[PDB]
């Protein structure tokens, strides 16, 4: 899940913090590239 | 011997050197809105 | 184990009440462990049959009864989101600070998976919210963690 | 398009593409499947 992701924990800082994945990204489910833009009739597509 | 190197070293500066690097694209996608360049980052290329 | 033991445990895994009806009139230990220590009531727990938990107990099954790893019902059922069966518990005695060999307690585990309505039950029924685990740990921490952000309200 | 123009630009003119078929054509066109990102002379944000 996204928020398993945003949990990782890169480091811990001195004062004893925690920086998260999430302090340094947006996580999202998204596609594999972006190259393509797909419409049918103006609207978002997918296709075989 | 004169340097304090030896063959290792050589051959990890000519992997790090002589490289072909994938560096993505100026308004690559997903890009942001109002974006008028695409372009091709070119970085290291093989030596010649 | 021994003999009816076995069957009690396979048949409160599977939920088949009327057979745990049965073999209890006929004798088997409520408190049968397996090789991990589960009775069955950390079985039905763990799979919630809620019907299946009601009737161990009305039969005297231990309620706090743990495994080798210090876990009681409580634990399974409140990690699992079972609510009616975090209730029925508490409302039979089960020790709702109990502590498993990682300090862990049945809030904690509540509140790692986010079962809000199970965080409250236990507070009502005196959950200590400033337990810690072994790492020092509050079922705060774990919300703020998580992110959750109404569970980290709840815990104050 | 021409060099280096962008997916966005590209999308308007398939767009202006799809609502002219859709519209003076609309008695013989049953739908407009626009791919913004590959042509056939190539691929690029660019072409479509």
């Amino acid at each position: 899940s996204t928020e398993e992701f945003g949990k990782i924990l890169l480091k811990v800082n001195q004062d004893g913090s925690r920086v998260l994945l999430r302090d340094v990204a947006k996580i999202e489910l998204g596609g594999e590239n972006y190259d393509i833009i797909a419409e049918f009739n103006g609207q978002p597509a997918s296709g075989l | 011997n004169k340097f304090q190197l030896t063959p290792v070293d050589v051959i990890t500066a000519i992997k790090a050197q002589n490289a072909q690097v994938a560096a993505g694209q100026l308004g690559g996608t997903p890009p942001v809105k109002g974006q008028q360049l695409n372009a091709s980052i070119i970085a290291q290329t093989r030596l010649t | 184990g021994s003999d009816l033991g076995k069957k009690l445990l396979e048949a409160a895994r599977a939920g088949r009440d009327d057979e745990v009806r049965i073999l209890m009139a006929n004798g088997a230990d409520v408190n049968a462990a397996d090789v991990v220590g589960w009775t069955p009531l950390h079985l039905a727990a763990y799979w919630g049959h809620l019907e299946i938990v009601e009737v161990l107990l009305k039969n005297g099954a231990d309620v706090n009864a743990y495994d080798t790893l210090g876990s009681t019902p409580l634990h399974l059922a409140a990690h699992f989101g079972h609510l009616e069966i975090v209730e029925v518990l508490l409302k039979n005695g089960a020790d709702v600070n109990a502590k498993d060999d990682n300090g862990i307690t049945p809030l904690h585990l509540a509140a790692n998976r986010g079962h809000l309505e199970i965080v409250e039950v236990l507070l009502k029924y005196g959950a200590d919210v400033n337990a810690q685990d072994k790492f020092g740990k509050t079922a705060f921490d774990i919300s703020i963690n998580n992110g959750n952000e109404d569970l980290a309200e709840i815990l104050q | 398009l021409p060099a280096g123009a962008t997916q966005e630009r590209t999308q308007k003119v398939l767009n202006e593409v799809t609502h002219y078929y859709l519209t003076k054509e609309k008695n013989n066109v049953e739908s407009v499947f626009a791919f913004n990102g590959f042509g056939f002379a190539g691929r690029g944000q660019n072409t479509g």
